[PDB]
């Protein structure tokens, strides 16, 4: 009711400001998209194990991509950056974040408690404490309000697809969260109900199927190829009844776009 | 910015981590409040993480300005613009004479501007009370203490069940609703509005149940007519006493028609019907608002 439009407008301004550098991986001498994929997949499992909000996961990946836009990291340290990011996102987003010992424990003692704490401080400095970033998740839940009527499977499938985009910096780093959410919502809607991106969201977002097309073409491929992807933790996660087992729904073969 | 350019003056409060100092920039002359946050082997407190990231997004005349974060090995200093007094101290100094209506109305208008801006930027304050509102010598009042604040989503999910100091805590928190939202800040502001007028707290309970019963005795025990779904709320009990709603002119007797109308909309039971800060800015109570300086040192 009140503030829904003001908040949307504000998130659309901030997502431009909070966006990582699209090129950053080519400037990283020692890490790759493949290593990032492995890290993000591990963070999904951490979220599983400690029962963290989906929002916490998206925030952490945002912190990582922004950190890596200015800081060169060696491959043996990438997981430390990821652990600190997840700790920060947890402290920001969770009612009950896990304790620091729990974060040390799940890095299989690669790192010490002091390292994790020092990396937390470093990540805060580099991000200049700007932690309140817009995520695909935050756009999705607003878009869900435009369903007629609400459909739990559509919501869950949209969240699953939004989560898959986190894993692959190529191509997803080039799309804004609001755009990825638009593609994931349409694709979910289309898969479950056969319906399309509603004109009511065109009025709200200014996006049409035409302007969502590039992201949607990528996401559709990601969806088709998901069972063959080397990272599988998101598919496993979305088999649970919590998410209505949406990772077992068959993707459509074509979109018409 | 760094610690060498600041000269500490006096202690002006102690929240935690814990002290707040008045200090002076030696090169610019600017007077500031230094909130120290001690760095538990659990790293940076989540309360500081939220307080700082939210404050850095909120630049508004009626929200306390975070100027800088001084960021060393074992210490974390937040540098704020300094304000003379908190609203709680001001009301004590006005003990006997009271607070002029134009000031009360000015302060409420400004608090509502401040809060509408928070809510527009998806921030819930969650600890509005007189000691968290700061006033200066020019007639400004500002929201401060964002240590309990949080960035919300649309629509909200379940957030921390604690929240809001008891006297200012909304019925929906007290009845354990799974979802609460911006309406809880408005409830707190309505309590503070009443308190500026009477100079005593509107519902000073000492426990959750005592707090509910005081609200019920003032506003009537809510039924399904006034608040659909209330009798199915988690901490609702069908044994609750059923008090009649009293003449609203008796709740804050000095208030005239427009003030009462506005107060009644801020204290509406159903969070859906409760007035938003944005809509309240346009209430006829404010038709003649000005911004006088406080009438006191
Ligand atoms: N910018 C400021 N200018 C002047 N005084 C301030 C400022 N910030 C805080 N104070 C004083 O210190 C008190 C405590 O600060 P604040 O409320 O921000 O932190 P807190 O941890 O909640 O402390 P408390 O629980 O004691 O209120 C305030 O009530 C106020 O009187
Ligand atoms: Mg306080």
């Amino acid at each position: 009711p009140d503030y829904h439009e003001d908040i949307h407008t504000y998130l659309r301004e901030m997502e431009v400001k909070c966006k990582p550098k699209v090129g950053y991986m080519k400037k990283q001498p020692d890490i790759t998209n493949s290593m990032r994929a492995i890290l993000v997949d591990w963070l999904v499992e951490v979220g599983e194990e400690y029962k963290l909000q989906n929002e916490t996961l998206h925030l952490a990946v945002n912190y990582i991509d922004r950190f890596l836009s200015s800081m060169s990291v060696l491959r043996g340290k990438l997981q430390l950056v990821g652990t600190a990011a997840m700790l920060l996102a947890s402290k920001f987003e969770e009612i009950y974040p896990p304790e620091v010992a729990e974060f040390v424990y799940i890095t299989d003692d690669t790192y010490t408690k002091k390292q994790v704490l020092r990396m937390e401080h470093l990540v805060l400095k580099v991000l200049t404490f700007d932690l309140a970033a817009p995520t695909v998740n935050q756009f999705l839940t607003q878009y869900f309000l435009h369903q007629q009527p609400a459909n739990c499977k559509v919501e869950s499938l949209a969240m699953f697809l939004g989560e898959l985009s986190l894993i692959d910096a190529d191509p997803y780093l080039k799309y804004l969260p609001s755009v990825i959410a638009g593609a994931a919502f349409h694709l979910a809607l289309y898969t479950v109900t056969g319906q399309s991106w509603p004109e009511s969201l065109i009025r709200k977002t200014g996006y049409t199927l035409e302007s969502l097309k590039p992201c949607l073409m990528d996401l559709h491929q990601t969806y088709l190829k998901a069972p063959q992807h080397a990272q599988q933790s998101i598919r496993e996660k979305y088999k649970n009844s919590k998410y209505h087992g949406v990772s077992l729904l068959n993707p459509p073969e074509t979109l018409n776009l | 910015g760094s610690m060498e350019n600041f000269q500490k003056v006096e202690k002006i409060g102690e929240g935690t981590y814990g002290v707040v100092y008045k200090a002076r920039n030696k090169l610019t002359g600017e007077v500031v409040a230094l909130k120290k946050i001690r760095l538990e082997t659990e790293g940076v407190p989540s309360t500081a993480i939220r307080e700082i990231s939210l404050l850095k997004e909120l630049n508004h005349p009626n929200i306390v300005k975070l100027l800088d974060v001084i960021h060393t090995e074992n210490k974390l200093y937040l540098v704020f613009e300094f304000l003379s007094m908190d609203l709680k101290k001001f009301m004590d100094a006005s003990a006997l004479t009271g607070i002029p209506l134009p000031l009360i109305k000015s302060y409420l208008f400004q608090l509502l501007q401040g809060l509408a801006f928070c809510h527009s930027h998806r921030v819930l304050h969650r600890d509005l009370k007189p000691e968290n509102l700061l006033i200066n010598t020019e007639g400004a009042i500002k929201l401060a203490d964002f240590g309990l604040a949080r960035a919300f989503g649309v629509p909200v999910r379940t957030y921390t069940h604690e929240v809001v100091t008891l006297w200012y805590r909304a019925p929906e928190i007290l009845l354990g609703c799974k979802y609460y939202s911006t309406a809880v800040d408005i409830w707190s502001l309505g309590c503070i509005f009443a308190e500026m007028v009477t100079r005593r707290a509107l519902f000073p309970g000492d426990s959750e149940i005592d707090q509910l019963f005081r609200i019920f005795r003032t506003l009537g025990t809510p039924d399904e007519v006034v608040w659909p779904g209330v009798t199915s709320m988690p901490d609702y009990k069908p044994s609750f006493p059923k008090w009649a709603r009293q003449d609203f002119s008796k709740v804050v007797p000095p208030l005239d028609e427009d003030g009462r109308s506005l107060l009644s909309q801020m204290l509406h039971y159903d969070p859906n019907k409760r007035i938003s800060a944005k809509a309240a800015l346009a209430h006829p109570f404010f038709q003649d608002v000005t911004k006088p300086v406080p009438h006191l040192r």
